[PDB]
RNA sequence: CGAGAUGGU
RNA sequence: AGCAGAGUGGCGCAGCGGAAGCGUGCUGGGCCCAUAACCCAGAGGUCGAUGGAUCGAAACCAUCCUCUGCUACCA
């Protein structure tokens, strides 16, 4: 299987396409993990560091997240099988990088970590601005600027 | 060598591989560690023969059946004759012209090295297809009237939509070219009717005049094959130029030169640029080596140069001749010009900025073409019909009769008109 | 058998060992460079910080690096420690052990001559040649492995003493079967692309002028990553000596086209 | 002064 | 074509010239009233062809084979 990057658009010819995101449920009750297997390839296909899309699930779900250089596992704590992610797999696009003028997420970020500001720019119609101040992930991005 | 050379010309999304194989037996290609797309996007070739039996048909190299291989579920077949002995009509080879308007300079060069055009048509976009003016208006301005039309990808298209295509084209050409080019229909998947293309390249196209004894002239476009293996790593074979001889007999050991050559290092500008010259080391045509050559045919010419010039087509659109030849070399240009009556390149159900071209200004860079070359032109002085410019690389011609002009009217240059030297 | 000059280890240096059992006060161990003699590591000497399980610091049959903290010569008692050992000293211990295991693998096989009835022949073959070849060098830090490497390039080392033919050939083979890939260790990188319209004749000097006064038979090896990135091998010399030939070759490669009306970055 | 969360019948 | 990896003993990561190598996954047992954390033990075994030193060859060294990786070309 393969998919469009976002499911709010039903078009077969939509500009954005990517591999599936698949995960393992591991352990037993009071200590369950969900580990995301494709995360480095999905982060490469979306042109972002793999910390940002992993951190967004913990911000929405109300859950802990882990990262590890010794084992390369990316983890969201608790059981999040099937619909518990797959109803909202669009979200890292749908709550950040859709343009309000047109539904075309051909979109870039630049971080000014010395001055508490994240700049945003979409190629599709020239839309520019910043990320939202009520939204969760802004406090993580300013402490973790892009490569 | 050859008697005539034919340019296969078209637009995006019309295909290439099946029809270029059908007229020649050869797959047009460029080597890359990557998938083959719908088009060969940049100028190429296909080597060929045209032959018959005693009765009109185009056989396979085994003469008894025309049996196909382009579709997995069927074997379309006919008998040209009961294993009859084949007869060659004439020696021919194909110029595989660019598949996209992005390469329009290289397309005008391809249309100048051919003696005649095949123009290719397909059902994949709306009826009034615009390249039917864009090629043929320039081809008439470079005085090459020899034209044919070939309707390729129509395997699932009804006869009324195939009509509406050629009839809206027949209405559209009224301001840009004469209607007098025959149309041949084929199937792209089944190889149906393809031998009528072979018959029409005998029926429509004449052998053109050339001087066999006047001073040598050659056009070069291609970096021909040189390969990595060797016990000596530099200069084992030397660089080979692919081209077509315009004028004069040619021989091995003759000194030959390229007119625009190169700008000398440590020069402060356009001064001290010079021709480049050497003895011809070998010759190639029709899958044979040669000692001698003639005007009017595609040929490979061997030279002493570094193969690092040949690992890509650096040699696109160059004019060559005998060492110390007369024809004037231009690094700056005096111009007079005229612009097209519509903006051109693509079309749909109604107007998309198709109005007349806005006048030129000095704060801009043109792409400008002469003979079978190309260069970038920067303005010293201009008016809406006339100007004076300086060139990012030199160019040459035997007479200043014509130029073709392209402007940055959007992100990449489009043709907007033509002109002459003053 | 013993691998070294002396009957017992010296204090405050590192030995290679193998673990045999674990008890209430410590682990019992056999030293490998000595003839399997007994010593022990106390449980207080395993770590600077709290131990979650002992089985993941030590388990039976694994080889290990430790210091000798105390010795009594008369009773044959040796105390060992692991808290002390730095990772550089563990690498140094593996080098001493590898240089010793290779020499011992020669001498144990060379001993399979004459009657070979007892370990007396092993101790007699260890004495004289192999012992006088490194007793002189204990302070500089060499072992008989270096004397064997000298005996490979010139057998006059062996001719200086009473000798056997296995002791000559097995010694040489346990170096040469590993040393014979004396492979290429320098190549040049050059950015040159050639201006010369006579190149198919003229560049055949630049391909061949790279060293003076050779035989007519002398080869060189030439390579290419891509056409503008020319590469050459410096007469198969090692990286300790070929640096002069590297600097000369790249100068000659540019000279034999700058002599011929070319110009390039120096 | 090592680490010591949680709760269908 | 230059340089590098792989060729399971258990998914997956590929150690070092000693017959699993360690962090991890799977399966079972202990501890607790019980679940997680923690602790311990299991898994039928020449790892593509042809030569050579060894107590020994997936892992010391030649010569062939094939696909990837980065460069980037006999096509």
């Amino acid at each position: 299987m393969s998919v469009n990057v976002n499911r709010s658009v039903s078009d077969q010819f939509y500009r954005y396409k990517m591999p599936r995101l698949i995960a393992k449920v591991e352990g037993k009750g009071n200590g369950i993990k969900t580990v995301i297997v494709n995360m480095v390839d999905v982060a490469k296909a979306l042109n972002r560091p793999p910390t940002y899309p992993t951190k967004y699930f913990g911000c929405e779900l109300g859950a802990q997240t882990q990262f590890d250089v010794k084992n390369d596992r990316y983890i969201v704590n608790g059981s999040h099988e099937a619909n518990k992610l797959q109803d909202m797999l669009d979200g890292f696009i749908k709550k950040f990088v859709l343009c309000p003028e047109c539904e075309n997420p051909e979109t870039d970020l630049h971080v000014n970590p010395k001055k508490q500001t994240i700049g945003n720019s979409c190629k599709a119609c020239g839309y520019r601005g910043m990320l939202d101040t009520h939204h969760k992930l802004c406090t993580f991005i300013l402490k973790n600027p892009p490569e | 060598q050859a008697t005539i050379n034919i340019g296969t010309i078209g637009h995006v999304a019309h295909g290439k591989s099946t029809v270029v194989k059908a007229i020649s037996g050869v797959h047009t290609v460029r080597f890359k560690n990557e998938l083959e797309r719908n088009i060969t996007i940049k100028l190429g070739y296909a080597n060929a023969k045209i032959y018959k039996l005693d009765d009109p048909s185009c056989p396979r190299p085994e003469c008894y059946r025309s049996c196909g291989s382009s579709t997995p579920d069927e074997f379309p077949t006919d008998i040209p004759g009961t294993k009859g002995n084949f007869k060659l009509v004439r020696h021919v080879s194909f110029v595989d012209c660019p598949g996209h308007d992005i390469l329009m300079a290289t397309m005008l060069n391809g249309a100048a090295v051919m003696d005649a055009a095949l123009l290719l048509i397909a059902g994949n976009e709306s009826c009034p297809q615009p390249q039917t003016s864009e090629h043929l208006a320039a081809i008439e301005i470079m005085k090459l009237k020899h034209i044919l039309i070939l309707q390729n990808k129509i395997d699932l298209v009804k006869e009324s939509q195939a009509k509406e295509q050629y009839e809206q084209i027949l209405a559209f050409v009224q301001g840009t070219v004469a209607e007098g080019a025959p149309i041949i229909p084929i199937s792209a998947q089944l190889k149906y009717n393809i031998e009528v293309v072979c018959e029409y390249i005998v029926k429509k196209i004449p052998v053109p005049p050339r001087d066999f004894t006047s001073e040598p002239r050659l056009i070069v476009i291609r970096s021909f094959d040189v390969n990595k293996p060797g016990c000596e790593v530099d200069d084992l074979k030397g660089g080979v130029a692919g081209g077509s001889i315009l004028k004069g007999v040619l021989k091995v050991g003759q000194e030959i030169e390229v007119r625009p050559g190169i700008v000398s290092k440590d020069s402060e500008g356009k001064l001290m640029c010079k021709p480049i010259f050497s003895k011809i080391v070998s010759l190639f045509a029709e899958h044979n080596d040669l000692q001698y050559a003639a005007p009017g045919g595609l040929i490979g010419v061997g030279t002493k140069i570094d193969p690092t010039l040949c690992r890509a087509d650096r040699m696109v659109g160059q004019v060559l001749g005998a060492v110390g030849a007369l024809p004037e070399i231009f690094t700056e240009l005096e111009i007079s010009y005229f612009l097209l009556r519509r903006l051109l390149g693509v079309r749909t159900e109604g107007d998309k900025k198709a109005a007349k071209v806005q006048k030129l200004s000095k704060n801009e860079v043109l792409m400008v073409n002469i003979g079978s070359l190309s260069t970038g032109g920067r303005v010293s002085a201009v008016k809406a019909d006339l100007g004076k410019i300086v060139l990012t690389n030199p160019v040459c011609t035997e007479v200043g009769e014509k130029i073709a002009l392209s402007r940055r009217v959007e992100k990449h240059w489009r043709l907007i008109g033509w002109g002459q030297i003053r | 058998c013993r691998f070294y000059q002396h009957k017992f280890p010296e204090v405050e240096d590192v030995v290679m060992v193998n673990v045999r059992s674990i008890a209430e006060m410590g682990a019992y161990v056999s030293l490998l460079e000595y003839n399997n003699i007994e010593g022990m590591i106390l449980l207080s000497e395993l770590s600077r910080r709290r131990i979650r399980s002992i089985n993941k610091l030590i388990r039976i049959g694994r080889n290990e690096c430790v210091v000798v903290i105390r010795v009594d010569k008369e009773k044959g008692y040796i105390d060992l420690s692991k808290r002390r050992v730095s990772p550089e000293e563990a690498i140094k211990c593996e080098d001493k052990f590898t240089k010793s295991k290779t020499v011992y693998s020669i001498l144990r096989h060379v001993a399979e001559v004459l009657e070979y009835t007892k370990d007396e022949q092993l101790e007699s073959l260890f004495q004289r040649t192999a012992w006088v070849f490194d007793d002189k060098y204990k302070r500089p830090g060499y072992g008989a492995y270096d004397a064997f490497k000298h005996a490979v390039s010139d057998p006059s080392i062996l001719d200086s003493l009473d000798l056997n033919e296995d002791e000559r050939e097995v010694l040489i083979n346990n170096i040469n079967r590993r040393l014979t890939p004396q492979a290429v260790k320098i190549r040049a990188d050059i950015e040159v692309a050639c201006y010369g319209y006579e190149g198919i004749d003229a560049v055949k000097e630049a391909l061949r002028a790279g060293l003076n006064c050779s035989t007519e038979t002398m080869p060189i090896k030439i390579n290419l990553i891509a056409p503008p990135r020319y590469v050459m091998t410096t007469t198969t010399l090692e990286r300790t000596e070929g640096l002069s030939v590297l600097n000369q070759a790249m100068a000659v490669i540019k000279e034999k086209i700058e002599e011929k009306r070319g110009v390039f970055n120096v």
